[PDB]
């Protein structure tokens, strides 16, 4: 993904406020409350019922802190994502069959996330830095697919 | 197809936007423009720079459509059947242009009402934006 | 969106499938488990094997499921109600999967209805399948 | 796309029965019928009001014969799809921007057109490897957007 430097500067800055611990869980829970169907791949996970036990699990709010790393590391990785990504396409495609739309609802449910925690600060040309980054972390999990 | 407490959740959260739906329908253009240049192709006439008054103006266009939608839930093909003409039949735009912009309209929402913009609401606006995207993209009359 | 045309088109055509209805529907689950075998996961206990019984006698299902939706088309949800809670609530199948069997029935009906499956049917029926999988993946109650 | 021989004996013996003057613009033209916003794509074609207008129109039978090629094309190189589609690939991406799904569409109305045909010859297991077929076509197209 190319970002032109002020928008890897855009990009860098906002990220650098994300609360790390928090953030992944609520794209996670919200992605599991708006597309319900997302919850069969997390059955294991326990209390899925409403919105609340959703957004309050425990398994969540770790899952999410994995899901938020792999984003960190795409943004380190911008050049090779596909490479980066290699382990968790075959993952995601070979193992769990996840179809590959759910990628880009996760990634556009994160966006929204951060849209929420940032208000003024996530102007148009952020957001547009962050659909590339997104669509490209999409593209990559997606590649065995390809 | 919307439940009763998705119906709630909308006309709440709609009440709340209000005055600026205006301001929310033209940043929600803007930021689909930037994010995904592909659908300013439907829009050759337009200025599309950052204050475009023709932006602008469209934005409450496309507010007042939505407001119009909200206040006719459980009759929407009747309410938008002219938009649905536009849409479907004359610009005849392709489907994914509506899930772009709904996707914007949401982030504009989650930009400018942090607090009502609960995991539940967005579900609830979420499903509304794929009913009022699926009479638009259909030719029914 | 259904047009009276789509109505029309749809009562038609699925009205000439008669007592084959079953067959049909047996023909487009084997149809959708060849070709898309990611499927087969929703049916763990299932004995898919070519002649299996059991595939015949859920395809009879499906093709009743079906027949009820026409026989209900202004008011798909509240006919469907029970089988959106199993679809969507208690199976939570992705919808992609709702595409891929729309695309199974419409092969079964092209081989057997040659005569009917002119390209304005063909475009009724895809629309019609479509709203039906809407209602099927959606939480509404 | 990787078809047993088995597999691709079944889609080749098959394809040498499909009437190439006339499969393609049935192909082309129930896209548009049936998807109505591809005829955007499609405005210099002429009269494309309504199904039988789509259905005669000369142009829409005569690129419908080029489509038709590209897809022997494919059926001849399996191997390397991605290969043989990449000045298609530019154009349908880069110069026209089709959305990527509308590969997919176009690619299950084909599958559409050949049950027609064949009625009871479309068994499953001949549908199976055209499915991947036609799903290996629309990826090789999409390969710029990917
Ligand atoms: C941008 C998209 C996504 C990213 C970056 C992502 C990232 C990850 C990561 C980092 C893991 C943990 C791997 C490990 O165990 O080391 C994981 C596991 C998993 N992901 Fe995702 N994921 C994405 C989308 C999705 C979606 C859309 C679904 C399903 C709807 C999904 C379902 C799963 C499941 C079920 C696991 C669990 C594997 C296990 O715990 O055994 N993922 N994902
Ligand atoms: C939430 C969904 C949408 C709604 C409620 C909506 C609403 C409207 C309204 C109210 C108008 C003007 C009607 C009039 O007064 O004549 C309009 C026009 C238009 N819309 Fe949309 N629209 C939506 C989605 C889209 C999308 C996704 C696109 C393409 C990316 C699009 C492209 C257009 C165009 C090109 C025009 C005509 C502009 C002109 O020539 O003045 N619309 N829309
Ligand atoms: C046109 C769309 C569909 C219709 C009309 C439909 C109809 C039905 C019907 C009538 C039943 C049986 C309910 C009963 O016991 O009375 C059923 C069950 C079921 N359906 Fe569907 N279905 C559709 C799509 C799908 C899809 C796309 C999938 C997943 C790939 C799916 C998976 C299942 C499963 C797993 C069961 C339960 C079987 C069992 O455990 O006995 N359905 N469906
Ligand atoms: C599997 C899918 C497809 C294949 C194999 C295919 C193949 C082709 C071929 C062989 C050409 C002619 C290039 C030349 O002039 O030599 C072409 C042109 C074109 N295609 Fe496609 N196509 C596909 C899908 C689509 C779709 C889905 C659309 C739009 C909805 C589309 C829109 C066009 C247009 C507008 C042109 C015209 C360019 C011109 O000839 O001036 N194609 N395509």
């Amino acid at each position: 993904v190319h970002l032109t430097p002020e928008e890897k500067s855009a990009v860098t800055a906002l990220w650098g406020k994300v609360n790390v611990d928090e953030v992944g869980g609520e794209a996670l829970g919200r992605l599991l409350v708006v597309y319900p169907w997302t919850q069969r791949f997390f059955e294991s996970f326990g209390d899925l019922s409403t919105p609340d036990a959703v957004m309050g699990n425990p398994k969540v709010k770790a899952h999410g802190k994995k899901v938020l790393g792999a984003f960190s590391d795409g943004l380190a990785h911008l050049d090779n994502l596909k490479g980066t990504f290699a382990t968790l396409s075959e993952l995601h495609c070979d193992k769990l069959h996840v179809d590959p739309e759910n990628f880009r609802l996760l990634g556009n449910v994160l966006v929204c996330v951060l849209a929420h925690h940032f208000g003024k600060e996530f102007t148009p040309p952020v957001q547009a830095a962050y659909q590339k980054v997104v669509a490209g972390v999409a593209n990559a999990l997606a590649h065995k697919y390809h | 197809v919307l439940s009763p407490a998705d119906k709630t959740n909308v006309k709440a959260a709609w009440g709340k936007v209000g005055a600026h739906a205006g301001e929310y329908g033209a940043e929600a253009l803007e930021r689909m423009f930037l994010s995904f240049p592909t659908t300013k192709t439907y829009f050759p006439h337009f200025d599309l720079s950052h204050g475009s008054a023709q932006v602008k103006g469209h934005g409450k266009k496309v507010a007042d459509a939505l407001t119009n939608a909200v206040a006719h839930v459980d009759d929407m093909p009747n309410a938008l059947s002219a938009l649905s003409d536009l849409h479907a039949h004359k610009l005849r735009v392709d489907p994914v242009n509506f899930k772009l912009l709904s996707h914007c309209l949401l982030v504009t929402l989650a930009a400018h009402l942090p607090a009502e913009f609960t995991p539940a609401v967005h579900a609830s606006l979420d499903k509304f934006l794929a009913s009022v995207s699926t009479v638009l993209t259909s030719k029914y009359r």
